[PDB]
């Protein structure tokens, strides 16, 4: 029911700046306070930001560690939250996600609270520039089979920043895959994703991954042949 | 401010086990303290609030207890979807604050790793470079070795190895293990091999292939 898109996610330099964005449905925005709450790479979670409703005269609230930086706002009219994120740090990258905060306090408690959040929009504070990825197909040898199963795979080799996705024949082919956790070699990314299907039903039949890096604004598809 | 504290950072549990997970905060916080699980694909939810209350539409295995600083999340006949990492915060006074946060392994029967091995792709040689992958599939418990064989000789420059996240259906683990070389260097051996040691078998599974007949 409630949904709520960050967007607006990218690569941005030390001292530069960036405005992420939410589009919220299913509720009704303008009464509840909103919040920003972001994720460091294998961290907790850290309150960003509070703006609270009109009836309230959309009064801000900031942590310490970004006040005069950042800059919370909301549209109610297009029902749109946004953070306008000055004068970047390294410490700043982060998985960044809007939140709605909790409702009717008589009802829910004083005490703050956060209701509903997004899936999150990647900020990445560096001074390394953005590198699309090498994608290479991963298909056994002609030496040995098994008859009841194989696995194909892509290997996504050298990018930057974070984060690609791959997805196997167009989404249809699914949790039959695994996702390998990226990892850091000499300023680059590295990751690779496999696919299990039935033995009969390839060769025969197309398996393809869809490797996107939006960063970079490529997509790259394998075929996977023999 | 109020810092919040996890002082475990990781836990495993079996199925239907009772699992306590504590927060204490520096200063009394009046009772607000709540808590959130966070899925291992990033999927973040309230669970508990104001201490003890449930929100709707959480299943009642998940509760709520403590005052003053001292706080514990409990779930009740542990179930399979509730791998996760579980976070408090305190909604008394500004800054609101996170514990550092508790991840949560389910344990499973022990299970040994289906192990793919990959010749570097055409695309990539004509680059001039060379990477050899691994695949482990579907192992429990976590902790695993692979050893890269090159013409019978170990080989560790150039390996990088990753884990999956614990399996949210079957609770396993998957692991890549990639040895990149420069062209040059793949052109001169024939042999390739990984062997993945595990607690589930005394030999290591092994796959191979030969350069020249691929
Ligand atoms: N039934 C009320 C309830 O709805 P629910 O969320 O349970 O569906 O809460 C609604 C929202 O209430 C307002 O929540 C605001 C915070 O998000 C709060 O502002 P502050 O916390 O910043 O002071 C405001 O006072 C609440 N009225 C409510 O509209 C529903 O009537």
């Amino acid at each position: 029911e409630v949904q709520l898109v960050e967007s607006g996610g990218g690569l941005v330099q030390p001292k530069g700046s960036l405005k992420l964005s939410c589009a919220a449905s299913g509720f009704t925005f303008n009464t509840y306070a909103m919040n920003w709450v972001r994720q460091a790479p294998g961290k907790g979670l850290e309150w960003v930001a509070r703006i609270r409703s009109k009836s309230n005269n959309y009064a801000t609230y900031y942590a310490d560690s970004v006040k005069d930086r950042f800059t919370i706002s909301r549209d109610d009219s297009q029902s749109m939250l946004y953070l306008q994120m000055n004068n970047l740090k390294t410490e700043d990258t982060a998985m960044y996600y809007c939140v709605r905060h909790r409702g009717a306090p008589l009802y829910y408690g004083n005490g703050a609270w956060f209701a509903y959040w997004g899936q999150g929009t990647l900020v990445t504070v560096s001074a390394a520039k953005t590198t699309p990825p090498s994608v290479y197909p991963l298909a056994p040898g002609c030496g040995d089979t098994t008859g009841s199963s194989v696995t194909s795979g892509c290997l996504v080799k050298g990018y930057f920043p974070e984060s690609v996705t791959v997805t196997w024949n167009s989404g249809s082919l699914s949790s039959s895959v695994h996702t390998f956790p990226a990892l850091l070699q000499s300023g680059l990314y590295t990751m690779s994703s496999s696919v299990t299907v039935p033995s009969s039903t390839w060769p025969s039949e197309t398996v393809t991954c869809s490797v996107a890096h939006p960063a970079s604004s490529t997509t790259v598809d394998k075929k996977l042949e023999p | 401010d109020i810092q919040m504290t996890q002082s475990t950072s990781s836990l495993s549990a079996s199925l239907g086990d009772r699992v306590t997970i504590s927060c204490r905060a520096s200063q009394d916080i009046s009772n607000y303290l709540n808590w959130y699980q966070q899925k291992p694909d990033g999927t973040v939810k309230v669970l508990i609030y104001y201490t003890s209350r449930l929100r709707s539409g959480v299943p009642s295995r998940f509760s709520g207890s403590g005052s003053g600083t001292d706080y514990s999340l409990t779930i009740s006949n542990l179930e399979q979807e509730d791998i996760a990492t579980y976070f408090c915060q305190q909604g008394n006074t500004l800054p609101w604050t996170f514990g550092g946060g508790t991840k949560l392994e389910i344990k499973r029967a022990d299970a040994a790793p289906t192990v793919s091995i990959f010749p570097p792709s055409s695309e990539q040689l004509t680059s001039g470079g060379a990477s050899v992958v691994c695949f482990l599939n579907n192992f429990y418990p976590k902790d695993i070795n692979v050893k890269w064989k090159i013409d019978g000789s170990e080989r560790q420059n150039g390996v990088l190895n990753s884990w999956t996240d614990q399996d949210s259906k079957d609770s396993t683990y998957s692991m890549s293990s990639t040895l990149t070389l420069t062209k040059d260097e793949y052109e001169r051996h024939n042999s390739y091999t990984c062997e993945a040691t595990h607690k589930t078998s005394t030999s290591p599974i092994v796959k191979s292939f030969n350069r020249n007949e691929c």
